[PDB]
């Protein structure tokens, strides 16, 4: 509910530390779902798309695909 | 923002009132934004 477009990326500038956490976050979440929480945060996009490209492309479809979801029949 | 803050002072409004004054309980609501610079000990002489 508090979150705020471009929050903490002040810090993020003048904090070394505060810098790198964001970095391994952000190097993750491209690298496998394909998009940047940074990017979201600073410029608050109202869409955004991931691409399924070349070598690196198709593994993060992997991920999309192994998103597994629990919902049981109302016989069980 | 200062949510939980606005909302941890409520709770000293409405319940706390005596008991603070009575326990000589001192106390002191910062939030990380707001009250930025008393929260890192950053004072000017």
């Amino acid at each position: 509910g508090s979150q705020e477009q471009g929050m903490g990326m002040d810090l993020y500038a003048t904090s070394p530390v505060a810098k790198e956490v964001w970095d391994r976050a952000d190097k993750h979440f491209r690298e496998n779902y394909g998009f940047s929480i940074i990017d979201i945060v600073k410029n608050n996009p109202k869409e955004l798309t991931v691409h399924f490209g070349g070598p690196r492309g198709k593994i993060i479809r992997q991920n999309y695909m192994s998103m597994t979801f629990e919902t049981v029949n109302a016989d069980g | 923002s200062d949510t939980l803050g606005g909302m941890a002072r409520r709770t000293l409004q409405s319940k706390y009132e005596a008991y603070d004054a009575a326990t000589s309980v001192q106390r002191q609501i910062l939030c990380y934004c707001k009250d930025a610079k008393e929260i890192y000990y950053d004072v000017e002489p």
